[PDB]
């Protein structure tokens, strides 16, 4: 960028440019996995926890 | 005119002037310049010099 607008900055008026960075993502988990005839609830994720005691 | 510039993303001194060149108009306007010349046709006639061509 070398004539945009960013951030109040005019960047062509200032002698600035920008690199603009960016990317599209997406995630999904497939986590009720098929068990026989009635349909189930799990995670293929399980968790540690820290001592909380003192 | 050009100027001096700082750096700065965000103080005044930082920012590129602008600027504007002009132009006017002169003009010639024709104006009109004159005289009438009246002499009797017999002082023409009795003269020793051509009168119209003086």
């Amino acid at each position: 960028l070398d004539q945009a607008t960013v951030g109040g900055i005019n960047l062509a008026e200032r002698d600035m440019v920008a690199l603009r960075f960016c990317g599209r993502f997406a995630y999904a988990l497939g986590d009720n996995i098929a068990q026989g005839r009635v349909a189930a609830e799990n995670s293929p994720v399980a968790v540690i926890t820290p001592y909380a005691g003192s | 005119h050009a100027k001096w510039v700082g750096e700065s993303a965000t103080a005044p001194e930082g920012v590129k002037p602008t600027a504007k060149a002009t132009w006017a108009n002169k003009t010639l306007v024709a104006e009109e310049l004159a005289v009438i010349l009246p002499i009797h046709e017999n002082v023409l006639a009795d003269a020793t010099e051509d009168l119209l061509a003086e």
